[PDB]
């Protein structure tokens, strides 16, 4: 759900 | 299933979306959500979406929270002190496929034709594109075209620009083996390139160019050196290029660490002249680590460094020479800062030998170049790089500096 760009 | 990936940190960005936690109950593992061009992971070749992170740099992240991997990941990534970074990754084809190929190859060609020639996006891509990659590129163009990209590329560009993106199309071994070519064409020598090659280069790649050179210029390295050099400087060289040095062993000498050091000595400063055949034998048989140390044991016998007693005991280019192959033996990141501080530091640009050294170290070293020229400099190569360059030329060196420190 929880989708991030590092 | 379990696999370790080992990446380079030098890129300013990892370049992936990540996904899941235990704070999920839709993906209580984290995975690799997209791979995006123009970061590490796509560099890679060997990272896809959907594969399951196990750990980063030995921290862990399989049962963490969202938050505590994306944390532990860029401060992992973050870290320029630990390269490479190795990422452990839980498998449920190749990343980089025939498709990726064709497609950076059909916008190559769509940037080439375009009116006035689309250079940003020629280099955008092909400076974040790995060797392997740009080889994939170059063989679906010519699929597609019936032309080289080479050829194309040498058509539609011009100036600096046109020489470090063909620079990047050949293989390392072709690169090397055309710039030695290159050095020893017209009267006289560019001696500077041909010890910068000779005595940087490994075993290993020098196998591999002196394979190469012979399958493209129809003669062996050697004998061209042969032709083109004389005296100690030629012995010299010669030795080097035969990529037999010693390995790095898994016992240190230490008896034949001092009885190398005072032999040195022995050859130079202690004695009127010079015993040149000494010198070249033992500085280019031992290992790196094991001359390493002799020159540190060397302190011991003489008053002078090895690199001082060398300017003092030899000259020309013979001594040109023997400080290039010491300092790549001592610290070779440091070499490369220090010949690309050189290329910048004054009046115009070396150009020559930034684009060689961006070219050839952009994948093997860079970040440790970058380190030590940051250490020693005090401002980023990428800094220097942009004072000293411009436009498009300027862009596609930084890409291949990776970021800025
Ligand atoms: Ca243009
Ligand atoms: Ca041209
Ligand atoms: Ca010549
Ligand atoms: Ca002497
Ligand atoms: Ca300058």
């Amino acid at each position: 759900k929880k989708i991030t760009t590092v | 299933e379990l696999k370790t990936v080992t990446l380079s940190k030098m890129k300013q960005s990892l370049g992936i979306s990540i996904s899941g936690g235990i704070e999920s109950k839709v993906q209580p593992m984290v995975k690799i959500e997209k791979i995006f061009p123009g970061g590490a992971a796509f560099l890679s070749g060997a990272l896809q979406a959907g594969f399951e992170l196990v750990a980063v740099d030995g921290e862990n992240l399989e049962q963490v929270t969202h938050q505590r991997a994306v944390d532990t990941i860029r401060r992992a990534y973050r870290n320029k002190a630990r390269e490479p970074m190795e990422l452990v990754v839980r498998v449920p084809v190749k990343a980089y496929t025939n498709f990726d190929a064709e497609r950076d190859a059909l916008n190559i060609e769509t940037a080439i034709k375009t009116k006035g020639v689309d250079e940003v996006t020629i280099v955008n891509i092909l400076t974040n594109r790995s060797n392997e990659q740009r080889q994939d590129i170059a063989f679906a163009y010519q699929r597609r075209t019936k032309k080289e990209l080479a050829s194309a590329l040498k058509s539609a560009l011009s100036g600096h620009l046109e020489t470090v993106i063909l620079g990047l199309l050949k293989t390392p071994a072709q690169y090397d083996a055309s710039e030695l070519k290159a050095s020893m064409k017209g009267l006289g020598t560019d001696e500077d390139s041909l010890i910068e090659i000779i005595c940087s280069r490994t075993n290993q790649e020098l196998q591999e160019i002196n394979r190469v050179y012979k399958e493209m210029y129809k003669t062996d390295l050697e004998k061209d050196i042969i032709s083109d050099t004389s005296g100690d400087f030629r012995k010299l060289m010669v030795a080097l290029a035969k990529g037999r040095r010693a390995e790095d062993g898994s016992v240190i000498d230490y008896e034949l660490i001092d009885q190398d050091a005072r032999d040195l000595y022995d050859a130079g400063v202690k004695r009127k002249g010079t015993d040149v055949p000494k010198w070249i034998s033992i500085m280019t048989e031992r290992s790196v680590p094991h001359l390493q140390k002799v020159f540190d044991r060397y302190k011991s016998y003489s008053p002078y460094d090895m690199l001082e007693s060398i300017r003092k005991e030899v000259k020309g280019d013979l001594e040109n020479a023997f400080l290039n192959l010491v300092q790549c033996i001592q610290n070779k990141p440091l070499y490369f800062a220090d010949r690309l501080y050189d290329s910048m530091k004054g009046k115009g640009t070396r150009d020559k030998v930034l684009i060689r050294i961006m070219v050839s170290r952009s994948e093997v070293d860079m970040l440790k170049i970058r380190s030590e020229f940051k250490r020693k400099y005090g401002k980023s190569l990428y800094y220097y790089i942009q004072q000293d360059t411009k436009g498009d030329y300027q862009k596609a060196l930084l890409y291949l500096c990776g970021g800025d420190d």
